[PDB]
């Protein structure tokens, strides 16, 4: 499967906001041209949700933090455009580098967090999704009593896999524990 | 890693740019093509395969400058979209190029540099080019610094430019474009260095053994500085220097903010056959009123603050002797507040050599940059010729009716007034 | 010699040229210098954190010299050694890795092996089958491929390994040297190691003869003691206590 | 081609004042001509183009056949005098859907069939100069849905006097704009 | 059964702790690579403490490399020992500080805690036994003052028994290399003071004095200072891993030298040092090493103690040699300088000794020693930071990252309690 071409870096190069990396600010990692508020949410976010597949500055560091700062600031829109963002993202989890994943994880968790009502709606889409966190469940190795380093990466894959399934879990409801069963066979439940 | 973004600003800049990235590419070992036959990521971008293209923007309002380095033998190394020429020029008014002809073009500039920082992630800084009696130099240059300001915010924009030489002119028109990009560049400049052709052609002409200089010898010694002054930040040092380091040192003061530059040894290539060129002599031959390139003896004044670089086989010994021989000068007077006013950084890679050069084969060198109260000679000088002007009205008419009001001539004079004022009682003790 | 000077004789005048000092300045001291295989007037010199390239012209009888590039791989150089051309030079550090360098672009290239002997390299020497052969204090003597510096080979002997020789035009032995005065041989097919003659490593202060019989006499020495056969000048035992 | 140069206010794709007003245009003349000349209505410069068959006598942007154009700005604006005769002229845009869409309008239409490839759109205008403005994102999200994509390609035939072609971020009204970028 | 993590901030800090590794991998016979080719059976008791092993023979060691821009990382990946350190211990910042402290420590420093506190976290729970990190950083820049002070206060959150040892180097008096320098270390010292339990001073123009001093090294290199500070690490964790006949910890050390909890600034310096020719003349004994270790050429400290008076020293040593010996030296020289050693607190001098020598240097002595002469250092930062304070130009770069004016103060008015607690304690 060769690199699919991103939208992102097309709408990049003419029109899209989070150039702005200036600060004289008590202000984040990045920023926004315009206030987030007034943007739609249609067009923009599911354009980023397609840059985290980018692989080289200045395209992935932008789409990666303008997706967070995105779904932390307009909680309440994003369940419109909920459908939209199935394709982007499983566009991002195909590609199976250890590197994506691990972004598209943190944005899930990030997303779950927003509303349980949007948990509820990404029950019909875990078939679409959980086919790659099935593969990569029991990548860990075995070290017996000495240490681990990887996590300040955060790219211990298989460690963010157990904590995104149980915050799907807590908050998908009744049937998102069928449903995990029905991808993930060695899944075990940690609903209590 | 990290970068540092140049702009170069009027006729003069250009070709101050040129003389440059020639210097560099030869220390770096960069064919013209952009192939080769490390730190170039520095001020080099890398477009796969074996081509690097400079993180650099040319600015001026007449196209015969830039369509020269469109067909020249650097052509193919810088992107044309780098390249920006005007469509009708300033005519030595900075009126004409900061109100009626700059914002034509100020906004098309804004969006090519700005995509090019978003190239450079670990970019600590901007350098900045201007000749202060240009109209272009000026009237754009003031516009540009204005929307960098709040553009970017807290970061370094350095300028380096051209002040009028006390006697010798080209433009009558000079100290009114001089005084008002002063009064702009006051402002928003983080910190800007000064020199004068005057004191260019006495150095070029009494230490290299050259009959009649042109520009091209006078943009080789400035090249040579602001490569030495980059070098920190580049190659391997026993004392690394970066730019907020370079910044602080010299400007204890916001207002203040004005340093001087001179290098040494600058011998031919036939003189420095007979001496040893060790770093005692290099150190004393700096603080000479006669190598440092602005026209205006320290001796009248006192030092502020001093910064120096060093480039060859130079060592942490006689570094530190050298110093504590300088601070014996009894000809060289320091402030009480000011008991330190010192800084070296070392740097293993010697200078680079320019084939048809007017240099010698030197395996050590040293850069200086100290503040001085001197500043304030030249500075009285260009005060009282803008008063010739400006008592009888002289050349209003031309500036008036391409676009400021009036009341902006005594708002800069004041603010000269100020600013001379304040380095005044900078320069007294308590 | 060790006030870094190097100084360059005639051989067939028996006199010799002007001296000059090795170093130049933020380098360190001198430790080894070596001629190009196809060149009279190309030598090279090497220091820690310092390789200089020297040419020699014969009409001022004097010569000068070249410094290599700013790398930042800062190491102690023991000894080197060209290829069989002019092309390269290898240098060996105090702390495990060779050092390949272009001799005409004056820049260091690779480095190797990627994983490197114990206490530095001791002894270098360009095989004459166009391979290097290394030589270590832990007592190993090791074989890394000329074009990557990766290792193919290497058997292990006793003590400090201190020189390594080839018979030119060579490829059947292999002479190596210890500081513990060990003189062995290593066979290049099979790879097995032959020791001919032992030694004592410092000064001997005691001898003995058993009385029963006259073909063993015994030795003591600093550091320890040694059983040897007269008939044939052979040890059989050594016993140390450092 | 012109897709990273900044376009932002107003981009020009013709004007008849000029050293060479046809260096990035292309020209197929039969049973007519293509001529330049000063027009007394305007006491200025403007193109004539004039041929008894309107469909074989066009100018079309850019040279290149294989080449497209990359203009960012969604509005047209169309600067031209009216001859009383037989007039079209056409534009080629894209959709978010990848397909490439061609508009072809016509005073001599009749109805305004949106099949697939290619709108065909009956105007109507006043006998003299006229400033027909066009809003691609409008128009392509009104007639096929989709959102608006840059534009690839212009034609203008035969039966008019042109005199500016050029493109706006927006919809300007008159005199939020330079002076010469309008009607005397 | 003393476990230690090493946790390296700044661009100087990085290259230390590297060269670090590289004394310490030829101390053990550790191969670049990790694997095991030593000849000493004693390498091997307790080398646990600094490095981990991989299922396959390798041994990886405790080394956290902290810095914000990736040239200093990408340095250390073309050092020798890059392949050592397993490839996630390095982290690296997206957007560089230009030794701006304020920049590093809020804007920054918020972004990377998230990150770096984490292997903080798993190997305190996994290094085998956690009783200290240790910590290497620069004063005067940005990245590693801003960012070591921040992570000391997080450090000391998460873990508040294990013993926070940091050593720094002090901004060089005369001159220095950065310039933003005074501020830097104004607002690191308030940091620094609370939460770390052992800071140690260094200063560039005191290692420069010493070579040309000793050395007589015509032109050395930052290789060699670097060299000397590795030196002085190893003799201070020597103790834990190799034998010997008296030996005292980093607890011990902090017991017997600190009297009262903020004097705890320890100068630091290493014996013997000769030059590489006129060491054959020199007859190497212990008494040649107690000369050696209180000779104020010798002291890595930009501060005469002669100015000053001694509060507590503590000297160790390696190798075998006499304990009547040592002890005949401790009291002798403890005699010897009265004038020098407070009269309320006595037993100033404290003794240990290691069995291992390091290779070739068959005597070895390492000396930390308390003496009032640090107020001199506090006092050269304050005069500087004065007037450059007095007009708050430089602060506006500051206070647009979001630091406060009001900050600068309370760090002077902290740094003025310290040099005045200093002045009492001396009488
Ligand atoms: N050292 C040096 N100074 C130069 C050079 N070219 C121009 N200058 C100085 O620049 C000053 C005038 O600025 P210019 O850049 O030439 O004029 P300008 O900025 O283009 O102004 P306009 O032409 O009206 O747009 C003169 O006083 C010269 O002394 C040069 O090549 N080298
Ligand atoms: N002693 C020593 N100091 C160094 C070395 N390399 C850099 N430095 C110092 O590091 C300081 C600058 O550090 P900086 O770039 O701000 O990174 P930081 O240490 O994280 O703050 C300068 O004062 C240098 O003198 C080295 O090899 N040895
Ligand atoms: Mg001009």
């Amino acid at each position: 499967p060769p690199r699919e071409f991103t939208q992102f870096r097309r709408f990049y190069d003419r029109g899209d906001l989070p150039i702005s990396r200036n600060y004289g600010d008590e202000q984040g990692p990045i920023h926004w041209k315009v206030s987030p508020d007034l943007l739609d949410y249609h067009h923009y976010l599911p354009v980023f949700f397609d840059g985290l597949r980018e692989t080289e500055e200045p395209y992935w560091y932008f789409a990666y933090y303008g997706t967070l700062d995105l779904i932390a600031q307009g909680p309440t829109k994003i369940l419109a455009v909920v459908p939209q963002l199935i394709i982007p993202l499983k566009k991002d989890l195909n590609t199976r580098e250890p590197e994506i994943l691990c972004r598209c994880m943190a944005v899930i968790q990030a997303l779950v967090k927003a509303d349980p009502l949007i948990s509820e709606a990404l029950v019909p889409y875990y078939r679409q999704i959980l086919p790659v966190f099935n593969e990569f469940f029991l990548d860990n190795k075995n070290i017996g009593d000495r240490i681990e380093y990887s996590q300040r990466k955060h790219n211990n894959l298989s460690d963010l896999i157990h904590e995104t399934l149980e915050e799907m879990e807590k908050s998908g409801g009744p049937e998102a524990y069928i449903n995990i069963k029905y991808m993930i066979p060695s899944y075990q439940s940690a609903v209590a | 890693m990290r970068e540092v973004i140049s702009i170069h600003v009027g006729q003069a800049g250009v070709q101050i740019g040129n003389g440059c990235w020639e210097l560099y590419c030869l220390e770096h070992g960069i064919q013209p093509d952009g192939q080769l036959p490390d730190a170039f990521n520095t001020f080099f971008s890398e477009t796969g395969a074996g081509k690097h293209v400079p993180r650099a923007v040319f600015v001026d309002l007449e196209p015969t400058v830039v369509d020269e380095v469109r067909t020249g033998t650097y052509r193919q190394l810088f992107h044309p979209e780098q390249l920006i020429s005007g469509k009708e020029d300033a005519a030595n008014n900075y009126a004409r190029g900061h109100y009626t002809v700059g914002k034509e073009i100020i906004d098309l500039t804004l969006d090519r540099i700005r995509k090019l920082a978003d190239q450079c992630t670990g970019l600590q800084g901007f350098l900045i080019f201007h000749s202060f009696g240009g109209g272009t130099g000026a009237g754009f240059g003031s516009l540009l610094l204005e929307r960098l300001s709040v553009d970017y915010g807290k970061k370094s924009k350095l300028e380096f430019t051209v002040y009028p030489s006390p006697q010798v002119s080209t433009a009558i028109v000079e100290p009114y474009n001089s005084i008002l990009a002063t009064h702009s560049m006051i402002d928003h400049s983080d910190c800007a260095f000064m020199v004068d052709n005057e004191a260019l052609y006495d150095l070029c002409r009494r230490a290299l053994d050259i009959e009649r200089p042109t520009y091209t010898n006078l943009n080789r010694l400035i090249g040579q500085v602001v490569s030495s002054l980059t070098a920190s930040l580049r190659f391997d040092g026993a004392l690394n220097v970066d730019f907020t380091e370079f910044q602080t040192n010299l400007v204890p003061y916001a207002r203040i903010h004005f340093p001087i530059c001179s290098y040494a040894p600058v011998i031919s290539a036939e003189k420095a056959y007979h001496e040893q060129l060790s770093v005692a002599e290099i150190t004393n031959s700096l603080f000479e009123p006669a190598n440092m390139m602005v026209k205006c003896d320290p001796r009248h004044g006192k030092y502020m603050a001093c910064t120096l670089l060093y480039r060859g086989d130079v060592v942490p010994k006689d570094v530190s002797a050298a110093v504590a021989t300088i601070k014996t000068k009894r000809t060289i007077q320091f402030v009480d507040w000011c008991p330190t006013g010192f800084k070296m950084g070392i740097n293993y890679q010697p200078p680079t050599v320019v084939p048809g050069g007017d240099l010698a084969k030197v395996q050590r060198a040293v850069c200086m940059l100290a503040n001085t109260t001197a500043i304030a000679e030249a500075w009285s000088r260009l005060d009282h010729k803008f008063d010739l002007m400006y008592a009888k009205r002289a050349f209003v008419h031309w500036y008036v009716g391409e676009g400021m009001e009036e009341a902006e001539f005594p708002e800069a004079r004041e603010d000269l007034a100020l600013l001379e004022k304040d380095y005044d009682e900078v320069a007294a003790e308590s | 010699g060790g006030d870094d000077r190097i100084v360059i004789w005639d051989v067939a005048r028996r006199a010799g040229l002007n001296g000059s000092t090795a170093t130049i300045g933020s380098t360190g001291g001198c430790n080894c210098v070596g001629f190009s295989n196809n060149d009279d007037q190309f030598f090279v010199s090497a220091g820690d954190t310092n390789v200089r390239f020297w040419r020699i012209d014969e009409e001022r009888r004097n010569f000068t010299a070249d410094n290599m590039k700013l790398d930042i791989t800062k190491r102690n150089v023991t000894a080197l050694s060209l290829d069989a051309n002019d092309t390269y030079v290898y240098c060996g550090t105090t702390t495990g890795d060779v050092l390949k360098v272009h001799c005409e672009q004056k820049k260091l290239i690779t480095v190797g092996p990627r994983k490197p002997i114990g206490e530095g390299i001791t002894a270098l020497q360009v095989t004459p089958w166009g391979d290097i052969a290394v030589g270590s204090g832990c007592g190993r003597v090791a074989i890394l491929d000329a074009g990557d510096l990766h290792a193919i080979t290497g058997t292990d002997l006793q003590g400090r390994v201190t020189s390594v020789s080839v018979v030119p035009r060579t490829n059947s032995e292999i002479l190596c040297g210890t500081s513990e005065s060990d003189i062995c041989s290593i066979n290049t097919d099979t790879f097995k190691a032959s020791i001919l003659s032992k030694g004592h490593s410092s000064a001997i202060s005691d001898v003995f003869f058993p009385e029963r019989s006259s073909d063993m006499f015994l030795t003591c020495s600093s550091g320890g003691f040694h059983v040897w056969n007269s008939r044939t000048y052979q040890e059989l035992l050594r016993v140390s206590l450092a | 081609m012109f897709r990273d140069k900044y376009q932002a206010g107003f981009l020009n794709l013709f004007y008849s004042v000029g050293s060479k007003p046809l260096s990035i245009w292309e020209q197929h003349v039969e049973n007519g001509y293509i001529k330049r000349l000063t027009d007394p209505d305007i006491r200025s410069c403007v193109l004539e183009i004039v041929s008894t068959t309107v469909n074989n006598t066009y100018i079309t942007c850019p040279i290149d056949p294989k080449e497209e154009l990359a203009i960012k700005l969604p509005f047209l604006v169309l600067v031209l005098k009216y001859l009383k005769k037989y007039f079209t002229f056409e534009i080629q845009v894209l959709d978010d859907m990848n397909m490439r869409r061609r508009f072809r309008a016509s005073n001599f239409q009749s109805k305004t069939r949106v099949k697939p490839f290619v709108c065909t759109l009956p105007m109507r205008l006043d006998p003299g100069w006229n400033q027909i403005q066009f809003n691609l994102s409008d128009f392509t999200r009104r007639a096929y849905g989709t959102n608006y994509i840059e534009t690839l390609r212009v034609s203008v035939f035969a039966n008019c006097r042109v005199r500016r072609i050029y493109f706006s971020d927006r919809l300007y009204t008159e005199d939020e704009v330079p002076p010469e970028y309008r009607l005397i | 059964v003393r476990e230690i993590v090493h946790i390296q901030a700044g661009q100087c800090g990085n290259q230390i702790g590297a060269k670090f590794w590289e004394v310490i991998s030829d101390e053990h016979g550790i191969d670049p690579t990790g694997s095991y080719h030593g000849d000493s059976d004693l390498q091997l008791e307790r080398i646990n403490v600094y490095y981990n092993e991989a299922t396959g023979g390798k041994y990886v060691p405790r080394a956290i490399l902290v810095d914000l821009e990736p040239g200093t990382m990408d340095s250390v990946r073309a050092g020798q020992f890059g392949q050592l350190f397993r490839p996630d211990n390095f982290v690296f910042g997206q957007s560089g500080a230009g030794n701006n402290w304020a920049k590093g420590y809020y804007t920054e420093g918020q972004e990377l805690c998230e990150s770096i506190l984490d292997v903080i976290r798993k190997e305190a729970e996994s290094c085998d036994c956690l009783q200290g990190f240790q910590l290497v950083h620069s004063l005067g820049g940005g990245t590693g003052a801003g960012l070591g002070t921040l992570l000391l206060n997080k450090l000391r959150e998460e873990y508040p028994d294990r013993i926070l040892s940091t050593y720094s180097i002090v901004p060089s008096p005369k001159v220095s290399d950065t310039v933003v320098e005074p501020y830097n270390c104004t607002l690191s010292v308030h940091q620094l003071v609370e939460s770390a339990d052992e800071v140690f001073c260094i200063d560039n123009e005191a290692l420069y004095d010493i070579c040309f001093r000793t050395l007589k090294l015509t032109t050395p290199t930052y290789g060699d200072l670097n060299h000397l500070v590795s030196m002085v690490m190893s003799g201070t964790t020597c103790a834990l891993r190799f034998p010997g006949q008296l030996n005292s910890d980093l607890r011990k050390l902090a017991v017997n030298l600190v009297p009262f909890p903020r004097l705890h600034f320890f100068i630091v310096g290493f014996a013997p040092l000769t030059s590489r020719g006129s060491q054959q003349y020199r007859a190497l004994t212990v008494p040649e090493l107690t000369s050696q270790l209180f000779d104020n050429k010798n002291m890595m400290a930009a501060c005469d103690p002669r100015r000053g008076v001694y509060l507590t020293a503590s000297a160790h040593f390696r190798g075998r040699m006499s304990s009547k010996e040592v002890d005949e030296q401790m009291l002798n020289i403890q005699a010897r300088n009265t004038s020098y050693f407070v009269e309320w607190i006595p037993s100033n001098v404290k003794s240990a000794i290691c069995d291992i020598p390091p290779r070739g240097l068959k005597m070895a002595a390492t000396f930390i020693g308390n003496t009032t002469a640090f107020r001199e250092l506090f006092t050269r930062v304050d005069s500087q930071f004065q007037k450059m304070y007095a007009r708050r130009a430089f602060i506006h770069w500051y206070v647009n990252e979001g630091l406060e004016t009001v900050e600068f103060d309370e760090a002077r008015s902290n740094m003025t309690d310290l040099i005045q607690e200093y002045e009492m304690y001396e009488t």
